[PDB]
RNA sequence: GGGGGACCCUGAGUACCGUCGGUUGGAUAUCCGGCGGGAAGCUGGGAGGCAUCGGCUCCCAACCCUAAAUACGUCCCGAG
RNA sequence: GGUUGCACCGUCCGUCUUGAAACACGGGGCAGGGAGUUCGCGGCCGUGGCGAGGUUAAGGGGGUUAAGCCCCGUAGCCGC
RNA sequence: CAGUUCGCUCCCGUGACCCCGGGCUAGGGGUGAAAGGCCAAUCGAGGCCGGAGAUAGCUGGUUCCCGCCGAAUCAUCCCGCAGGAUGGCCUCCCCGGAGGUAGGCGGUGGGGUAGAGCACUGAUUGGAGGUGCAGGGGGCGAAAGCCCCCGGCCUCCUGUCAAACUCCGAACCCACCGCCGCCGUAGAUGGGGGGAGUAGGGUGGCGGUGUAAGCCGUCCACCGAGAGGGGAACAACCCAG
RNA sequence: CACAGGUCCCAGCUAGCCCGAAAGGGUUUGUACUGGGGCCGACGCCUGCCCAGUGCCGGUAUGUGAAGCCCGGGUACAACCGGGUGAAGCACCGGUAAACGGCGGGGGUAACUAUAACCCUCUUAAGGUAGCGAAAUUCCUUGUCGGUUAAAUGCCGACCU
RNA sequence: AGGCGUCGAAGCCCGGCCUCCGGGUCGGGUGGAGCCGUCCAUGAGACACCGCCCACUCCCCGCUGUGUGGCUAACCCCCGAAAGGGGGGACAGCGGUAGGUGGGCAGUUUGGCUGGGGCGGCACGCCUCCGAAAAGGUAUCGGAGGCGCCCUAAGGUCGGCUCAGGCGGGUCAGGAAUCCGCCGUAGAGUGCAAGGGCAAAAGCCGGCCUGACUGGACCCGUAACAGAGGCGGGUCCAGCCCCGAAAGGGUGGCCUAGCGAACCCCUGUGCCUCCCCGGUGGGGGCCAGGGAUGACAGAAAAGCUACCCUGGGGAUAACAGAGUCGUCUCGGGCGAGAGCCCAUAUCGACCCCGAGGCUUGCUACCUCGCUGUCGGCUCUUCCCAUCCUGGCCCUGCAGCAGGGGCCAAGGGUGGGGGUGUUCACCCAUUAAAGGGGAACGUGAGCUGGGUUUAGACCGUCGUGAGACAGGUCGGAUGCUA
């Protein structure tokens, strides 16, 4: 038979692909090196909306001389000044090793492994909230409701992403949506598979309805992983 | 049906009628040292599609009587004719 | 240029064994490759169509080179 | 010999088919081209040589303008 | 005008809008608001060249004359049924040497068809006689039983039958022996070798089947593969080869 | 067909899903208000029962279960035979239906005549709830009744077999 | 059958201990010379002693694997030009190997006969009777049935006896228990279908036995004539045997069914053989028996196509043509009966004989290198078995009208509602508002509503792709005679 959208998707094709220069930047720490043992200020220079990132970014400036890209949090204000390193105060914008945080504080921007950048709790909206501090990990509960382990020395940001609650306004529009996936280049619109036809999807046929049973064995090879994928349940609890 | 345990039989090596008892043949499996069987291993190894015919459920409803008579004095077994068929084979002395 | 010696040297992840894939007429006895093991080394070692033991016969691998007899005709003489 | 008249007779050509004038298929006219070839093995017959023997193959020499012509060639194959 | 056009009519016309230049996604792959749609007039797997002169039991074609003999479409086997092999029927050459039998007469044997018949097996109208017969029902009687019928079973008379009936039984066919006839030493019966073609048959008489047409066998007469003379033309009918 | 909206599933990052022979790569200058994968499809009122069947998920005490390894036999060495260990997977147990799909039948029913409506019980998991009905679904069919016409295989309303 | 004991024993005290707390083992202590059995009971004898043991258990040493926790030094990930730093970590990743899952991706199969094909069935392997045509042979999806077993006896042989049914007579005892006499050609029986054969038997009852065997020949049938792998049967030679007094009989079942190649494998039995010789393990070969292919002269094997493609077939279906007329339409013979009586004014049972080719069906003869379908519109023409119009006969014909029938085809036979409809139903008029043929007249005349492609929805069936002589919306009509 044909391909999937899916597997389509794996080969880069334009169709696929992410426009990463219509976008403000990568958005990563300033080098482990130079907030580790020492505290630097920076001045919030600009906040810009990125065209893909789902919150506002901001532009510091630092006393080192280095311009930077930032996730600002709710309530930044432009030409604020904001602290990154050990020795800074707990206050929204600043960025503290998990270690420093009190318990029971919001966090964002979390680095996985210290010194990588940041990978969690970076979405509009979002945040983190630090449960207990122990000399070998911290554990801190994220948006998904997962209490998660991480060195003590990862490096967060206190306060909480801006832009927060877009889920409430509807996008009403079909244009509105156009729009939106098009900004990233979101594959859409999106066809059925009951209504593709048999060479094309495991549930095409004329009759639009799936023949098989719609919940996908995680062993299944590429090109069969559609429809629930392992699912331990379907339907309303 | 019904068959002797013993029955006084002609004796090739004998030459001669004695007494023989009556066996019945124990089939064994396929010997792997066989030319036969060394040539299937052979052939069934690497890549490839199945090199043989595989029957499925293909059986007589009832198989002929594979019997040996051994000579009580020599010792030595042989065969009676060709075999019949009988759903029940049962060994009686008598 | 010949005789004697009791001293020294003669190719290692190689020969070879097990398994898997390809290939072969190579059939438990063709050759190549992968994986896991792997010697003797001159008082030595190898082959003789399943394996091992003894006899006999024939040889010295794991380094290298080699004209003439051959294959072809872009092309050239000659012929049908 | 060309055309034509009279009397009688005669429903084209190729092809599948039990059956073709066929309301079954191929058929405007003329010229030119157009379809049991070669090799290997085997069974037979027509003829010729030799005969318990038959026959060479690759190749060699002589001669030749020349690949023609002359002689050798017993390996091999079939038969006894 | 055009391998998709023209006219009237019709729909959208600030948006998911229309168009242009520079780029990327390439064939079991791309792209797809999902029609198997589009990917250079080609798309249920593009085009070009090569494998390649692919293969087919299926369709079509196969070129000069005369002379001699001259078929077959029926039995067994095949994933066999529009195709093949072994046989049967045709033709050509050679060995063998004394017989052979399509027709007929007589004889020695075999047969169970047409016809006929009930002696068996199974069917079949009525009547007469004999049998209490697990029949069965009534009169009769406290009860046990008898008397009536009807039915069952046998014999006879009467009136009818049989592809899966036969106490009988032809015409006729077959085997063998003697003879007439014919063929054969100008070499038969027979034996060996080479080459085939034929595995859709049709009409006509008979048999089973079917309302019938028809289907399926059998007989080898005619067309197939056959001129001439007739049935008005006519395959098959008549004369005739 | 799409659509905004609804709802379900996988994934805490070296993840989830996907291209490939590999190297490496798309989603990714991304991080659960996110990325990927199905179904329905504005809006209003609602979406009932069933986990036996197939599928998916978790456990897997127990049975089976390949090679490898170990033990005994056999072979002057092997080939070979018997047993022990034995992962995944199946057997087995549980969840799961906005997963695929199913939601009959009688015993009956009585009281008035039909009606049988409430109502009780068994084959296998349950026996179709609210709604809608001769319908783009109805065979008989041009069903029956009413309206529309002088005349109605049409159309509209209703009945429920 | 004796063993222990200053080579220190009986009889009490508690200590630790295992344990069926049964009951036994043992350190210490006053202790200072004795304790069991041969005797008997127990199926099996010593807690007399000397030895190998089995059943549970732990401990010391050595090796071996599994699971868990920890470490960094391989390896992996991040930052950084590098240096180096951080995180994970003997996992992961990678290479080799072993099993499972796996329409994600491929190559394939999904048979044949067939009064077209499909569903059905097996006429796809065998046996009996008829078909079958008095030698032999002979076909159909012809007719009527059976087989895919069973039997150590239902096989071989020898002796003896005679069956089913009926009649008469007998205690329980009757229709049927168990007997006695007579008649009794088989009307019984055979292991089983049918056919045939079997009566001092081939049947019934008894005695012995295994010839249901080994090594081989020739011949008939499947398969006539007329070819055959395999299979079945018949006539014999030899061996060793069974029964019988002997003759004589026995190579399975009284004869005809009850079954099967190559390759491979199992078993028996003797021999040959394995690359220069010899031995051992193992292999190969000849002969005999066995494991099956039922599509039965022997591939291992599921469907859709309406997106379909190719080569053919009128050897083969749907429309039309042709043959036939079962059916359809329309006539006739007889006359039971109904009609107040009266068979024939009218109807006419039960039976029987026909006409047409206007309904449907059957056959498969022409047409699949193409003859465009139903319905409607336009237009032309023909038959009478005549609806009206012309003329008549009978009448259960008073008139007006009706019922039946005859001659007659010149003319007419119209308009509308629903439905694609032909047809049928209905409305208002009319003298009537007849039935049919012409390639179901007429698409190189028209229209395209129905039907029959490609898109889509609903119901039902199927796991699915899909299907539906079930509805429903859309869907092209070439021409210079
Ligand atoms: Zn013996």
């Amino acid at each position: 038979g044909k391909s999937l959208i899916q597997q389509r998707r794996g080969k880069g094709s334009p169709t696929f692909k992410s426009p990463s220069h219509r976008f403000r930047g990568a958005v990563k720490y300033i080098p482990l090196n130079y907030t580790q043992e020492k505290t630097l200020r920076g001045v919030v220079e600009e906040i810009m909306h990125d065209p893909g990132r789902t919150a506002p970014v901001a532009r510091v400036k630092f006393e080192n001389g280095i311009e930077k890209l930032i996730i600002a949090p709710e309530g930044l204000l432009v030409g604020q000044e904001i602290y990154i390193g050990p020795d800074a105060p707990i206050a929204v914008g600043n960025t503290l090793p998990l270690a420093k945080i009190p318990e029971g504080t919001y966090v964002y921007n979390i680095e996985g492994i210290p010194g990588d950048g940041g990978k969690y709790v970076r979405a509009g909206g979002t945040y983190a909230l630090v449960v207990s501090r122990e000399p070998d990990k911290v554990i801190v509960q994220l948006p998904s409701g997962e209490l998660k382990a991480f060195n003590p020395m990862c490096r967060a940001t206190i306060g909480v992403v801006a832009g927060g609650g877009r889920l409430e306004k509807p996008l009403v529009k079909a244009g509105k949506a156009y729009y939106k996936y098009k900004a990233r280049n979101k594959f859409w619109p999106t066809p059925r598979g009951v209504k593709m036809n048999a060479v094309n999807h495991p549930f095409g046929g004329k009759e639009h309805h799936p023949g098989k049973p719609t919940t996908t064995s995680r062993r299944a090879p590429p090109g069969r992983k559609v429809g629930h994928i392992a699912a331990r349940r379907t339907g309303r609890r | 049906m019904k068959y002797p345990k013993q029955i006084r039989t002609y004796c090739p090596f004998c030459k001669k009628h004695t007494i023989h008892k009556v066996e019945r043949v124990k089939k064994r499996p396929r010997s792997e040292l066989s030319a036969g069987q060394r040539r299937f291993r052979r052939i069934l190894k690497g890549y490839g599609g199945f090199p043989r015919p595989k029957p499925e459920g293909r059986e007589k409803p009832v198989k002929k009587l594979d019997l040996r008579f051994r000579c009580t004095e020599c010792g030595k077994a042989h065969t009676r004719g060709r075999g019949f068929r009988v759903k029940k084979f049962e060994l009686v002395e008598g």
